[PDB]
RNA sequence: UUAAGUUAGAAAGGGCGCACGGUGGAUGCCUUGGCACUAGGAGCCGAUGAAGGACGGGACGAACACCGAUAUGCUUCGGG
RNA sequence: GACCGAUAGUGAACCAGUACCGUGAGGGAAAGGUGAAAAGCACCCCGGAAGGGGAGUGAAAGAGAUCCUGAAACCGUGUGCC
RNA sequence: AUGAGUAGCGAAAGAGGGGUGAGAAUCCCCUCCACCGAAUGCCUAAGGUUUCCUGAGGAAGGCUCGUCCGCUCAGGGUUAGU
RNA sequence: UAGGCCCAGGCUCUGGGCACUGUCUCAACGAGAGACUCGGUGAAAUUAUAGUACCUGUGAAGAUGCAGGUUACCCGCGACAGGACGGAAAGA
RNA sequence: GAUGAUCAGGUUGAUAGGUCUGAGGUGGAAGUGUGGCGACACAUGGAGCUGACAGAUACUAAUCGAUCGAGGACUUAAC
């Protein structure tokens, strides 16, 4: 099935689409294990979508991506490097757009950590 | 639900057998010597 | 030989035995790296008297970091300090916060 | 080789003894303080402001002790 | 003083009628010991520090600041026999 | 000492990037998200008595941590004829 | 967020009818907090010592510890509530 | 499956995610066009969307490694 991550069932949805963006934005994170294992498939189901390009996908994922600011520079959101940036650089990939490496302990509360980045 | 006498220490020693730590899962990381846990990451190792 | 020991530390005896029966016996830097990757809080404090265990047979008695093992390793109780009110928060009584030496010695093999 | 018999050793941990430590302040030595008396003194202070205190005073913090805007001391007469 | 010697002797050998408790009258503790002399650890090493290991002082440093002696409960490490 | 590394550690929304630092879940900044709004807002009493500001701090204390604090230490700070 | 209706008598009480339902026939699934595992911290009541099985008897009250028999490799974790000479109780 | 445990796999491999194609569920998406004063209706069009289900596909992750684990006692008898 799926993991509740010890929240409840807004939370959830709140926390994982924060992650998502925040992925988006810094090609790179770094978070709990079984978050980034959560976080895994809705990060690159929105890839997909992006890769299609049309209106209605584009609508989809902005349903569900945050409205933040990509780089200040170019006046760019975290939509419109979704569907411009990252959709042409996996345009020949089938899939597998994620990888998850280990890390160790924290020291807080000993959870374990992992890196979660875009291949 | 009250106890109803002490416990001995050969009981508690006893009992303390198994809450026992285990030696972790080490291997050497091929550039450098530096130990890392078994699937977890160290370029910089 | 050398020895290292790091008195009133504050932490409780019987959580840093835990960690102590892992290294004692072992060849002194394969156990550095058992202190750290083990996730408890007492390995920082035991790899701290380790590797000053360590310094020591080398500046002072001239012996090489290889061919050293440890020989001795062992926690003592150390004075306890009795906090009688934790009625902040807490509704308990005469909380005990206890306190540790920690002992290492090394030599060649 | 087969069959039928005997025993040994084994320690995850534990028990007894021994060696070595930790904690904790009994014990032994010691005395700055007390207790019970003896022999002498002296048996009242105060509106010329008492007993007891508050606040202050040092080159530089708080406190004790000393002192009172002449404030960590003033004058005199003696001792040293 | 055929009186006590730090649970004793005054409640008080130590900044004690204090700290604390109570609205108040009032109730009322705990707590002595480095060394002959600070000579109380320059300097080196590990460590953020604390704390250690050398070096040095000292008769003694296992006399290093709740620092004379240091028992028992209690807590550990090694090992001979089961 | 035992019970025992046991019961507790209460609501209630956080996530990531950067910084500082020996050390970061918990401190600072940014971004988004979320909660109150006849209050969880503004002022001003009673009461408290320095808890206020700046720098330093990592003994102790803060139901975890701590580079932080109502904690510690040094300096400062309160101006009326209405 | 915010009352179930109607027909009665007696002045609020007793009614009656309807509506409605997990009150139950009879329970099933789902959500959260605790329980459980991991990291940090960390008490209390109680306590003659203890390597503390069961049955049938014996016995100053009711046998773990007396006699005779029957069973049982060493050490844990999670549950139950049987004993708990646990506490509540209360008759009396 | 409380945790241990059990079971399927670890790069001559389909263990899980993703992708592609399906199964079932809901039920006619966005944009555009048309009709209407308007709320709306129709066409494009069984359309769009789709957690735990199936088959293909090494795209991502199961890397490298480390530890443990025999050398088979004696007696008698039949061979």
């Amino acid at each position: 099935s799926y993991r509740k991550l010890g929240r409840t069932s807004a939370q959830r949805k709140a926390m994982l689409r924060d992650l998502t963006t925040d992925l988006i934005i810094n090609e790179r994170i770094e978070t709990t294990e079984t978050r980034a294992k959560e976080l895994r498939s809705v990060v690159e189901k929105m890839i997909t979508l992006g890769k299609r390009g049309d209106l209605h996908a584009r609508r989809q994922a902005a349903a569900y991506i945050r409205n933040e600011v990509a780089n200040e520079e170019n006046n760019q959101d975290a939509l419109q490097k979704l569907f411009s940036d990252i959709a042409t650089r996996y345009e020949e990939r089938q899939g597998g757009y994620t990888r998850i490496m280990k890390l160790g302990p924290r020291r807080g509360d000993g959870a374990p950590m992992a890196i979660i980045e875009l291949v | 639900a009250v106890p109803f006498r002490r416990t001995s220490k050969m009981k508690k020693r006893l009992r303390r057998t198994h809450f026992k730590l285990n030696v972790p899962g080490m291997t050497e990381c091929p550039s450098c010597g530096e130990m890392k846990l078994s699937h977890r990451v160290c370029k910089a190792c | 030989q050398a020895k290292a020991v790091a008195r009133t530390v504050r932490i409780a005896p019987r959580k840093a035995r835990l960690v102590m029966d892992l290294i004692r016996g072992k060849q002194v830097g394969e156990a550095v790296s058992i202190l750290n990757l083990t996730p408890r809080a007492a390995s920082p404090i035991i790899e701290k008297v380790l590797k000053s265990a360590i310094a020591n047979a080398e500046h002072n008695y001239e012996m090489d970091a290889n061919n050293l093992v440890i020989s001795q390793a062992f926690v003592d109780e150390g004075p306890t300090l009795k906090r009688f009110r934790p009625r902040a928060m807490g509704r308990a009584s005469q909380i005990n916060k206890r306190t540790s030496h920690i002992t290492i010695v090394v030599s060649e093999k």
